[PDB]
Order: structure tokens, then sequence, then C-alpha cells
RNA sequence: GUAACGGGGCUAAACCAUGCACCGAAGCUGCGGCAGCGACGCUUAUGCGUUGUUGGGUAGGGGAGCGUUCUGUAAGCCUGCGAAGGUGUGCUGUGAGGCAUGCUGGAGGUAUCAGAAGUGCGAAUGCUGACAUAAGUAACGAUAAAGCGGGUGAAAAGCCC
RNA sequence: CCCGGCGAGGGGAGUGAAAAAGAACCUGAAACCGUGUACGUACAAGCAGUGGGAGCACGCUUAGGCGUGUGACUGCGUACC
């Protein structure tokens, strides 16, 4: 905090409570006791759980009818009007697509609908997994997350 | 239900006339503090005055027991230094005798605001005449 | 399985001392410091 | 020299129930010009028991 | 009806207008003015102005009478005070406070 | 200042012996309720049929919770047909509390389940602001001194002549 | 427009959804200070409450002896850290 170090009054001799600095925490304008520092908040997920927690993930995906595997996924232009009509033939509002290779007419399509996300096969992660309430992958999206859980 | 508490309102008091000649002081004391109290009512009531009117007759002829009549001292302080009076029980009932009777029976009697009240509800006489005949007084044998 | 509906085993996420905040707590007024002496000060305690 | 205690307003009130202020009890009137005045005052325009005291 | 007359930030602390305050409640304007002019005191100046003003507003912006007006409501509240100091012996500083009021007055034909 | 029964008073209302009654505690019992720990019906994804027993508490240890701000759930939900906040009332839980609603307020609030803390104040001759108290009291700063007429003014002991 | 000293400060009128948003201006808490109303209080002694409790006032609501405010009198009772 700004200011001196020079004690604000005497020790004794004043009715006064003794000060010893301007910037003491019990002061006004002036201290913060244990004021904050940045710090990193990340934690270490071991591997194996990592990869034990999208497992499970996925099983209750399908348990629960979540997952929807189709041959393919693409649309003929990148036009949000061409995926948002797709999506309504299929019935689907909030879906994450994930699809082997990510189709640059595809994620252009899907950038502005608020509720549809498109990820490439190694970009799933457990959040958004559980988040969404459809999942859909490709055959070729199923057969590439096989290999990476093993 | 709640217990039954005396109303101070609908309350009956009685008259009744006590002759003290002869009658030890402090054993005719305690029963004229009962009946002042209304101990002897069933419908007593600590905070209330059920008590009943008391004359008392002849209170320079009450009877004190052993030498208490010439070694009884009353004392009092007057609030000065020097303050502290006191009188003898014979000199008490020469110079003033309803005043043995009224100490007696006002020590006997609770302190409070309620006590004083049932004290004014003795009547103490030196005399065998009192003129309160208009509330017809019924004649108590204690 | 929602992101509102996940909860963590029983007994693995105990609460944590918060000391000197109340009677009630339990660990009010000293702590649990006990009373006057160099353990109760603050950075008090003798070396290894 | 100096209290011990804080009185109390009620104390407050209690020391100040004799400032209140007293009201003239009446006013006389002049007999012949008739404006109130206080007794044995002359009135505001200088007449006194109707006599017409110096009024410039 | 009732008029409302106000003077607020009156130079003046509550305690010393509401002397004069007391005397006039519940009083006819009339009798209330006579009063006034007979009370040696500054907050008397205050208040009988106040008092004119409420009789004045009840006749121009209610049509009402002299004779049937009396004063139903007065009261006086504390307004802000003004921060002063005073230097007092061996360099020691006093705090002055400048109290003011707030003077209100309700004249009413009932 | 009685002042060596607490008092009144007591010749028993004192003392000794004997006897029978009664008063007397948050002790014991009765009735209702809550909780902890044990064993029993392998009962039960366990509440009990029950069942005993325990529950004063500082330092201190252990266990279980309330509420506050913030992140996700939430481009959801509530909200100008009135949010937060303020102030009442009613109801409700063992408690921290919660729910509903009148008035004020005039635009934000946020379930649930999780996550993170600048997370709870009466005290530290604590810090800042506000406001009391003494009190309408002390004081109005050299005891060189003022009086009157006129003027001006809403108003003159203090200004002008 | 009116009172006021061609004041200060107010009362109307008007603007505005709102002026109890009027510039001492969003919301407007507490200490603290007032006006009004109900009840209590001038023979009564102390941490000011608590248990009991009359009277009064007020609200009831299909007399229903209930609620709310006050608290004469009375048992017990020497704050907090």
């Amino acid at each position: 905090v700004t200011g001196s170090g020079k004690k604000p009054w005497r020790q004794k001799g004043t009715g006064r409570a003794r000060s010893g600095s301007i910037k003491s925490p019990i002061w006004r304008s002036g201290g913060v006791t244990f004021a904050a520092r940045p710090q990193d908040h990340s934690q270490k997920v071991n591997k194996k759980m990592y990869r034990g927690a999208l497992k499970s993930i996925l099983s209750e995906l399908v348990r629960q009818d979540r997952l929807i595997v189709v041959e393919k996924f693409s649309v003929e232009a990148p036009k949000t009007k061409l995926l948002a009509q797709k999506l309504k033939d299929m019935a689907l509002e909030d879906v994450l697509i994930i699809t082997g290779e990510l189709d640059e007419n595809l994620f252009l399509a899907a950038r502005n609908l608020h509720k549809v996300d498109v990820r490439d096969a190694t970009g799933i992660d457990p959040v958004s997994l559980i988040a969404f309430d459809k999942v859909v992958m490709t055959a070729d999206a199923v057969k590439q997350v096989e290999e990476m859980l093993a | 239900m709640k217990t039954f508490t005396a109303k101070p309102e609908t309350v009956k008091r009685d008259w009744y006339v006590v002759d003290a000649t002869g009658k030890t002081l402090g054993r005719l004391a305690t029963e004229l503090a009962r009946r002042l109290r209304g101990k002897h009512k069933a419908e007593y009531t600590p905070h209330v005055d059920t008590g009943d009117y008391i004359i008392v007759l002849n209170a320079d002829k009450v009877a004190v027991t052993g030498n208490k009549r010439t070694d009884k001292v009353y004392y009092h302080h007057t609030g000065h230094i020097g303050g502290i009076k006191q009188a003898t029980f014979e000199e008490m009932i020469a110079r003033r005798p309803e005043r043995v009777i009224e100490i007696a029976v006002k020590g006997m009697l609770p302190k409070g605001p309620l006590g004083r009240a049932m004290f004014r509800k003795l009547k103490v006489y030196a005399g065998n005449e009192h003129n309160h005949a208009a509330q017809q007084p019924q004649v108590l044998d204690i | 399985m929602r992101l509102n509906t996940l909860s963590p085993a029983e007994g693995s996420k105990k609460a944590g001392k918060r000391l000197g905040r109340g009677i009630g707590s339990g660990l009010g007024k000293t702590g649990g410091r006990g009373h006057k002496g160099q353990k109760s000060r603050s950075g008090g305690g003798v070396r290894r | 020299a100096v209290q011990q205690n804080k009185p109390t307003r009620s104390k407050r009130g209690m020391r100040r129930s004799h400032d209140a202020l007293t009201a003239v009890t009446s006013l006389s009137v002049d007999k012949t010009s008739g404006e109130k005045h206080l007794r044995h005052h002359i009135t505001a325009d200088g007449y006194y028991r109707g006599r017409k005291v110096i009024a410039k | 009806m009732e008029t409302i007359a106000k003077h607020r930030h009156a130079r003046s602390s509550a305690q010393k207008v509401r002397l004069v305050a007391d005397l006039i409640r519940g009083k006819k304007v009339s009798q209330a003015l006579d009063i006034l002019t007979y009370t040696n005191k500054k907050a008397a100046v205050l208040v009988k102005k106040v008092l004119e003003s409420a009789i004045a507003n009840a006749e121009h912006n209610d049509g009402a009478d002299i004779d049937d007006l009396k004063v139903t409501k007065i009261f006086v509240d504390e307004g802000p005070s003004m921060k002063r100091i005073m230097p007092r012996a061996k360099g020691r500083a006093d705090r002055i406070l400048k109290r003011t009021s707030h003077i209100t007055v309700v004249v009413s034909d009932r």
C-alpha cells in the first residue's frame, strides 16, 4: 500500500490505541491481511483416470440414448441455413457433432449456432460430452475414439 | 385451566374487633398479621390484599413474658450523626402504647407496597372505645 | 448425467477448519491454541 | 468533575420540565386607540391610557 | 382542510425553537400571533413568519378564513449541523456545531 | 446506627429424649418429545417390532450443518401483472435459518446439484464516518466607558452624521 | 400567482411514469431528535428483566371468556468481555 512507514503517533502519552503503520489491515485505506496473488488452479489428472472418466461418460450416453451414430455428417455448402435445416430433419437442437476430419464447410455452418458444436475425434473433452443434450459421432469418429481410449 | 386469582375489585373484606388485654404481644401479632394478609381465606393470593379490617382495643394492656416489660428495647435512628435513640417496653407503653402492637405487626407483615397497604387495615386503640361502630365490627376471640 | 447431477464420493470432501468464527463452531476465541504462551503467538513455536 | 455514566434522555427531559416558557396572560386594550399592548407599556402607535404620548 | 408552511435550515437549534412552538400549539391563529408578538425570543420572530406564511397559504391556495383557522399541528425537527473549528488553549482544537432546524406549522379550520 | 437469632417477635417459637405427620431440589417417579451409543429379529438396497442405557461442561479433540459473494448447470427459470434492497405481518424447523405476503422500491434476481472463498464481529485504550452525553452549562480574549438626538433600513447598543 | 426583507425558506400552478425523483436530487437502513395516539407513572428504593397477574384501550367472529398494546401489585434476580 502506498504510504510512509512513519509511526502515526508516539507509543505512549496519548489516549489513543498504539499504532505503528498507516497501512495496518485494521485501518481504513490500507491493509488486506492476506492479500491474494495470481495463482494456478490447475489440477493433475492421471492419464488412466482421465481415460476412465471418458469411457464411463460414453457408456452413460449410449445407455441414455444420447449418443447418435451416423455413417457420415456433412453439408453441401458453408451455410448455417443448410445445417439448421439438416438438424431439424434429424430432430436435434442441442447437439455436439464429432467427425473424423473436421470439414471446413461444416465448421463454418455451425459457428453461429449457439447450441451446436463441431469437433474432431481428438478434440472431445469430458465437459462437452456431458453438457450437450445429444452427441453425434460419425463411423470414423467412433473408430478414432476407440483407439484413443483403448 | 388456570389457577384461580383473586380480583382486588371483588374481594370481600370483613371488620373485626379484638381485645388485646392480657394477650401475649407476639402471639397476638402473628394472628393479626395472618388475618391482615388474608392467609385464613381460601381465596388467598400473594399479590392481592384479601385480608380483613381488624380493630385492636386496650393496646396498652398487652402482656409480655419474662423481664421483657423492662428489658425489651426499641431502637431507631433519626438519620443524624448521633441518631440512635432507644425506648424500653414500659416507656413505649406509657408514651404511645399503640405503637407497641403496630411495630410488632408491621415486622410480621410482608415488606413492599402491598404489605404497607395491608397494614393500613389495622386500627389500634389504647382505650376500650372505638369510633368505627358504623362498620359493625364482629367480635374476634383471638 | 448432467453438469448439475454429479456428486463426489461420500467422505472425500471434508470441509476444513475455520478458526475464530464464534462459540458455536467450537474453534473461536484462540481457535484451539489454548491460552498465553509461546505456542499461542503468531509465528510461535520452537524449532525441530 | 465529569460524569461516570451517560445520563438518559429521560433524565434530560426531567431536568427540562422547568424550562417551559410562559405566555403573557392577556394584553391590555387602549381605551381610545383600541390596539392591544403590554400592560403599563405604550402602544405601538404611541398611545398610553388614551393620551397619545409622543409618537414621532 | 389543513395548510402547511415550512422554514427549513433555520439558523437556530431545534431545542430553542421548540420552547416557542409549545406556546402556540393548538391555539387560534389570532391568539397565536399575539403570543408570538410579545415573546422576547429570536425563535418567536422565526415562528411568527412561518405562521403568517401558513395563514397566507390558506387564503390564497385554499380560500380559508382567519376566524376559523387554528394551529392544529406544529413541530420543529433538527436540520443539518454546520461544523466549525474553535481554537482552545495549548493548541487544542474544538468542534463547534451551528445547529439548524426545520420549522413546520399546520393550520386547519377544524 | 439497634448491629454477636436474617428480622418481627418467642418463656416456647429455647434445650434434651421419643413418636407420628407435613413442607422441601433442575434428585426420584409420572406423561409427552428429541438425540447419542449398545446389543437382538442376518432383519434389510433398513426403518423399526422392539430393546436397554446415556445426553452439566472450560482448555481441547471428534462429528454434522446454516447463511453470505463468486463459477458451471443458465441463450434455462423468475421478473415493469414489479427484481434486488428497505420496513411490517403470518407461518415454520432442535439451532444457524427458511417460506409466504402488505407497504416502500423501480431493475435486476436465480432453483437444483457441484465448485471456489477477501464467508459471518460487541469487545482489540481497534480504523473511518455519523450522532449522543455533560448543556443550552463554561465561555464570548485585557475593568480605556460610555450617553443621547437625527439618518438609513424589514429590523440599529454596535453602521453613518 | 401567494407569504417573506425586489431575502432565505415555503404553499399553489405546471413538467414528468414518478417532484414522498426539485438539483442539500436513485434506493434512503441504524444510532440520534421530534409530533400524535393507547396504557402506565408523583408513599416508592437496587443490572430494570423473568414467572405470576388485575385493570384499561383496541381488534375479534356465526355471545365464544381469544389476539394485540400497556403492566398496578407480587416470587425470583448484583451487566458483558
